């Protein structure tokens, strides 16, 4: 937010209004770009935790196990999967600055982590990445739980199938009318709402002759027009102040669940 | 008297764009809308296009839908149009031509009938474009 | 979309006598606010058209009062009480309860 | 007789252009699938109040109904408004007109004297639908909207939803607490419609991209 | 831009960074007043210059449109000892716009004129003429004893039942009561005809003269403006950004040709944030969509005071046909800066994608991020991997775990 | 928290003046709701395994 | 409201909603924020279970 922009646009009778409160536009620009930063941080955090761009190899022979849906889809425009494009469909003085990284770009991260697991497992997080046959990769996460390795391959189809049939159901009942994505449009409602409260108030005089400038400038000469131009600025202060604390609180709310999610990437 | 005087006509190759024009005067020219015809050579008339009073609804004949822009300048009392991609057909008289309907007055109270595009009112003088190679 | 046609292509009247063209269409004229919209328009040799009837039976402002009109639903006529030398031109009729205006391809009025 | 408004008697609270939005507005709204009183006049015209605003509908084959006469005691003691259409033309006008018992319209009727205001115009009453009306006085303001609908509905308003648009805004500013419709007669023997009254309500509408009103809810009902 | 940057941190050196130092905003290129065409002076005349004045009782109200208003007339005219406006200023008057403007005229006593504003008691203000509390117009005074004085004609009301609401008037003539019995037509115990005269004789004392009274009250919120001051439209100009004037509607922004579906009764139109963002040219009669003036954040990117002076500027969600090395890089467009077609790992981030850094006779560069080196995994049905060697790794990490007790 | 009840109740003079400061009480309310439903929220995710 | 007309009571209304209003701000905030540890110790014990 511009925060001169937005108490009062293009009338310099209030900018040197606003100086006498001292530094609160700073203030609250600076909360703003900590929070602007602080989301390009969680998004490196979760998404770049690889040290190198793995590529699936040109033939799938996983050992039946059926990575289709969820690996690179080759013709899009973007290299987005099948079930990341379910993903993507089913979600003034102010202004929207870009991620620093392109859907395409952490498309890239998830395809890399994909083939990293898919190819190499556990190993390219420990150190370089060490090919392995998927079915042996699965034996062992079966020895991991406790299950010997002939329990797997005594009936690796079995295994695939069951894999396969999950992943197609998930497929199925994302591509429905389910909402089970509301966690992400919680977020998308609950900015856009926050937006709309704020823009929404500079409709309130907040005990002004007129919730607008230039209304006030042109009736009314400075000295009788200056008591209103403050109450104008302390509402419109007042509310973009309780915007930006907000934001504060949602930025540490979303900061704790993007440590969540890189603890569990 | 009511006043109408076409101008833009000339000879032209087909494919490029053309722009016809028409004074006005002797009237309240942006309270009516504005039409344009036009008469092929041997052949009947023939409605091109229509412009709202204030510019905002704009129609054109079948024969010349994608292609003609109709515009108009109240301040300057002057009515456009563009003749964007020729072919031989457009060979013709062209017309501007006024709308017997006016808009109600605003000032007065009374909104009624609702603006309507009506049949043409009073033609001008009339211009030639005629393209061929 | 309303196609409409004139008969005779063109009618010969001597000075003085009345003279009779009528125009048609395929559609009915007839608008829901109650108007049946048709209008004619007269070109005679060497100028642009001008407005005679405006409504089926209305003539236009300035118009002589020898011209007059009627009809209903698809079928119109115009009836001239008696032909002078300056009727000499081409009759148009037009409606214009529709967008695209169409007329109907014409109709001559001559000397005999 | 009473019927019920189904969601019928909305109209533009303002002259304003509004697209693709939900506004919410408090205006003098008729409250949804309220009690109208409907009068059976052609087997009479009685003087009706004016609460605050009125709405008005009616549908009838032969268009009896031309106008409606507004005012307080309907005499020459105080200012009186008439609207009135014939066969070619409104008139509108404001005068201390001395009305008789009946009054209507001949195969052509006026009382009017010592006044100010007089306008006329195309009729907005012509010669199967339903014409509404909605009738407001503030601010010195007298203003009409309408809408003419298409229906199929024999002896009752129809379902469906249309906003009323203005028709008529005149700064007239006078007091008005009764009014009477008046009709056209065959004859002149001097001895139908729907009526709803208006009240304060919150009302969100929603405007359509082409700037018309869809669709609205009555804060206030349920 | 980097003395910028060191002014807004606040400190003669600047660490390696991206900083946002100021708001970049278009300016207003032209000024555009469009009023309506309004020919004919406004009848200020016949309220002020009238043979007679209405008893302040019985107020008479005139009703004022279809005016080009001059209130500098009035305003410096010596006449009028109070010229007191409360919901605008008297300079202004004469480029407002107003809707439906009244004046109410009526005779009064002298010093009783005080009554007549916002808010005021006194039987004046209670029982015969009462202004709203939020009232936006002007009250004009002036004295009359030359013409309304002796004189007793004009009266004044001095009994009734309660307090008037603003701006209603009361014509009864009924025998008010202040006792209990019913005074029927007769003026019986405590009771008297609300109505006395107000004695304007020749010389009467000072404050008890006769004044006449004019209160001109003025309308804002209805969109069609019938009364204006004599400001000259300019010629209209669209596709720039421009200060412009629509029937008193002050604003800036780009003006556009409008596809919005205008009825001819409506002037204005309102965005989802209900604000002006179409308007209707009250001369040509077109449809104009206003648009906010192109505006962002100017960033600088900065390779460090320590390593060099050299800085690249960024103006946020700009296109650069707009702004006045170039790129149109797509979180607003970038000057001081050379594109390259290689990518390296980010230095200094810039946004979708895009950073920015000193490199090699060196200059300010700006690449595509590098996600990281290609590589492609030797997988195969029956091939593994396994380390025959190992590395200790010691990684520090870095935690904070406390801060400053301040009190 | 009631906003209005709890800045003036009873009274419709600052019932009205209130309304000129705009969404506040809205605001206030929305926040204490989502509250409100947060710990629920947590109860579940905490017993309802 | 008893003792003073509207114009002065509404002055003094304005100045008391401005008080009032902030503390009532100033609770929601504290309750959002103490909400948000709340939460965190919420999810700890989620874990825990
Ligand atoms: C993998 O699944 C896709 C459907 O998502 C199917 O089209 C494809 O034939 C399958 N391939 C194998 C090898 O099972
Ligand atoms: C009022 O409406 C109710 C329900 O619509 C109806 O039952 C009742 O008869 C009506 N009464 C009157 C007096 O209109
Ligand atoms: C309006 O007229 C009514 C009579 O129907 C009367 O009782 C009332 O006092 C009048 N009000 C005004 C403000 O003239
Ligand atoms: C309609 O009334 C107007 C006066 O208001 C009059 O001039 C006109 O002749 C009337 N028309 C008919 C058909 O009675
Ligand atoms: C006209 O009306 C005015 C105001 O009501 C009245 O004073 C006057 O006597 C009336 N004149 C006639 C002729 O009715
Ligand atoms: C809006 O207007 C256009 C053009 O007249 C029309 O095609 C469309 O049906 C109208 N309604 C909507 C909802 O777009
Ligand atoms: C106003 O209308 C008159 C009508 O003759 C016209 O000449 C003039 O150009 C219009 N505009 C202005 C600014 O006077
Ligand atoms: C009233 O009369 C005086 C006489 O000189 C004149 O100057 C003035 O313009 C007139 N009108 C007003 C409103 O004062
Ligand atoms: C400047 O940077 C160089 C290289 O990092 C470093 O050696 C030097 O100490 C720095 N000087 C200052 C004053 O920071
Ligand atoms: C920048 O502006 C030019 C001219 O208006 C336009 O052609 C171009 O597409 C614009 N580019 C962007 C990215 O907006
Ligand atoms: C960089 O890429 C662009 C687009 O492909 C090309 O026009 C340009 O010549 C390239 N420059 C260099 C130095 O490779
Ligand atoms: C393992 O690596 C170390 C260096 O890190 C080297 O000294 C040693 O010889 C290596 N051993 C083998 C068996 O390669």
């Amino acid at each position: 937010v511009d925060c001169t922009m937005y108490i009062c646009g293009d009338s310099t009778e209030c900018s040197n209004l606003l100086l006498q409160y001292g530094s609160f536009c700073t203030q609250l620009n600076r909360a703003l770009t900590g929070i602007a930063v602080e989301q390009d941080k969680n998004t490196q955090e979760v998404f770049a935790q690889v040290k190198q761009i793995y590529k699936t190899p040109p033939i799938k022979d996983f050992g039946g196990f059926n990575f289709s849906q969820i690996l690179p889809d080759p013709s899009k425009p973007s290299k987005r999967s099948f079930i990341e494009d379910l993903l993507f469909n089913k979600v003034n003085g102010l202004t929207v600055l870009p991620p620093l990284l392109t859907d395409e770009m952490i498309a890239q991260y998830t395809s890399a982590l994909l083939a990293g697991t898919i190819t190499s497992g556990w190993t390219f997080g420990a150190g370089a990445a060490l090919q392995i046959p998927f079915a042996m990769q699965m034996a062992y996460r079966f020895n991991g739980i406790g299950v010997t390795q002939n329990v797997l391959y005594e009936n690796q189809k079995l295994i695939a199938n069951q894999f396969n049939s999950a992943i197609g159901k998930i497929q199925d009942s994302l591509s429905s009318t389910a909402s089970a994505l509301g966690k992400l449009q919680d977020v998308v409602n609950q900015n856009a709402q926050a937006l709309n409260t704020l823009v929404k108030q500079l409709s309130s005089n907040f005990g002004a002759i007129s919730s607008v400038l230039n209304d006030i400038l042109s009736r009314l000469d400075p000295p009788e027009a200056e008591v209103q131009i403050d109450r104008l600025i302390t509402g419109r202060l007042q509310s973009l102040q309780t915007y930006v604390t907000q934001q504060l609180i949602r930025a540490a709310e979303i900061r704790a669940s993007a440590n969540l999610a890189a603890t569990k990437m | 008297q009511v006043q109408l005087v076409e101008s833009g006509g000339g000879v032209v190759q087909p494919g490029r764009s053309l722009r016809l024009s028409c004074e006005a005067s002797g009237f309240t020219f942006n309270t009516y809308d504005m039409h344009w015809a036009r008469q092929a050579p041997g052949k009947g008339l023939e409605w091109v296009a229509v412009i709202w009073y204030d510019g905002s609804n704009k129609f054109y004949a079948d024969s010349v839908k994608g292609r003609f822009t109709i515009s108009r300048d109240n301040s300057k009392n002057t009515l456009y149009l563009q003749m964007n991609s020729l072919r031989a057909e457009d060979t013709a008289v062209y017309y501007c031509a006024r709308d017997r309907t006016p808009v109600y007055d605003i000032l007065t109270g009374y909104y009624w009938p609702p603006p309507r595009v009506d049949g043409m009112d009073v033609w001008g003088q009339g211009t030639t474009v005629t393209v061929s190679s | 979309d309303n196609v409409m046609t004139q008969t005779p292509f063109s009618l010969s009247v001597t000075p003085g006598q009345p003279a009779s063209i009528s125009c048609k269409s395929s559609q009915s004229l007839l608008h829901s606010d109650g108007k049946t919209y048709l209008y004619w328009y007269l070109q005679k040799p060497g100028q642009s058209p001008q407005l005679l009837i405006y409504e089926v039976s209305n003539r236009f402002s300035g118009v002589p009062e020898r011209f007059s009109g009627s009809g209903s639903g698809t079928d119109f006529t115009l009836k001239i009480s008696r032909v002078e030398a300056e009727d000499v031109g081409v009759y148009y009729c037009m409606q214009s309860i529709q967008l695209p205006f169409t007329f109907g391809q014409g109709t001559k009025l001559e000397i005999k | 007789a009473y019927t019920n408004s189904f969601t019928r008697g909305v109209y533009y609270p303002d002259k304003v252009f509004r697209s693709s939005v939900l506004h919410s507005t408090q205006d003098l709204f008729l409250p949804f699938f309220s009690n109208v009183t409907w009068f059976h006049a052609i087997h009479d015209n009685p003087v009706l109040p004016f609460n605050d605003g009125v709405y008005f509908a009616s549908t009838e084959k032969s268009n009896i109904i031309r106008g409606w006469i507004f005012g307080t005691t309907l005499d020459s003691k105080t200012q009186s408004l008439l609207i009135v259409n014939n066969a070619t033309n409104v008139v509108i006008k404001v005068c201390e007109f001395q009305f008789c018992n009946d009054p209507f319209l001949g195969v052509v009727y006026s009382s009017a004297n010592n006044c100010t205001f007089e306008y006329v115009s195309q009729p907005f009453l012509m010669d199967k639908n339903l014409r509404e009306f909605v009738f407001k006085n503030i601010d010195g303001y007298f203003k009409i909207y309408s809408k003419h609908t298409p229906i199929n509905l024999v002896r009752d308003l129809p379902q469906g939803f249309s906003a009323l648009e203005p028709l008529v805004d005149l700064p007239i500013g006078i007091n008005i607490t009764r009014f009477q419709t008046l009709l056209a007669l065959h004859r002149s023997y001097l001895t139908a419609y729907y009526v709803g009254y208006l009240q304060p309500r919150t009302f969100l509408l929603k405007y359509n991209e082409n700037g018309t009103i869809t669709d609205a809810v009555d804060c206030a009902l349920d | 831009p980097l003395s910028e940057t060191k002014c807004t941190l606040k400190s003669f050196t600047v660490e390696k960074g991206i900083y946002q130092t100021s708001n970049f905003r278009v300016q207003p290129t032209e000024s555009i007043v469009r009023f309506p065409n309004i020919t004919n002076l406004c009848p200020f005349g016949e309220v002020f210059n009238a043979t007679r004045f209405a008893s302040v009782y019985a107020w008479n109200r005139k009703r004022i449109s279809n005016c080009v208003a001059d209130y500098s007339v009035l305003y410096n005219s010596a006449s009028f000892s109070t010229f007191k406006c409360y919901g605008v200023s008297p300079t202004k008057l004469n480029d407002l716009c107003f809707t439906n403007v009244y004046a109410d005229s009526f005779v009064i006593r002298g010093d009783e004129v005080r009554q007549i504003a916002p808010g005021q008691t006194g039987k004046i203000a209670d029982y015969n003429y009462k202004l709203p509390d939020d009232f936006t117009g002007c009250v004009i005074a002036w004295n009359s004893n030359n013409l309304d004085s002796g004189n007793y004609n004009y009266l004044y009301r001095l009994f009734r039942k309660s307090n008037l609401k603003p701006f209603e008037r009361d014509i009864s003539t009924e025998i008010y009561q202040a006792g209990s019995t019913p005074c029927n037509g007769v003026e019986g115990f405590n009771c008297y005809f609300p109505l006395q005269s107000y004695g304007f004789q020749p010389t009467n004392g000072v404050g008890y003269q006769p004044y006449r009274v004019v209160v001109l009250s003025f309308e804002l919120l209805h969109a069609p403006a019938t009364v204006c001051g004599p400001k000259k439209s300019t010629n209209l100009v669209k596709n720039k950004c421009v200060n412009f004037n629509f029937n008193g509607l002050t604003g800036t922004g780009v003006l556009t040709e409008s596809n919005k579906k205008f009825l001819p009764f409506q002037q204005f139109g309102r965005d989802i944030a209900d604000t002006t963002d179409a308007v209707r040219d009250p001369q040509t009669l077109e449809i104009l969509d206003i648009t906010p003036c192109s505006f962002g954040g100017v960033s600088v990117i900065t390779p460090g005071t320590n390593t060099s002076n050299q800085v690249a500027v960024l103006y946020q969600g700009v296109n650069c046909t707009e702004v006045p090395n170039v790129f149109q890089t797509r979180a607003g467009c970038l000057i001081g800066a050379e594109h390259v077609n290689n990518s390296y790992e980010c230095d200094i981030p810039i946004g979708a994608g895009i950073c920015a850094s000193y490199q090699t006779s060196q200059s300010i560069i700006a690449y595509t991020m590098s996600l990281g080196a290609e590589n492609s995994v030797a997988y195969s049905n029956n091939s593994i991997a396994i380390p025959t060697n190992f590395t200790i790794s010691v990684t520090t990490e870095i935690l904070p775990v406390s801060m400053t007790k301040t009190s």
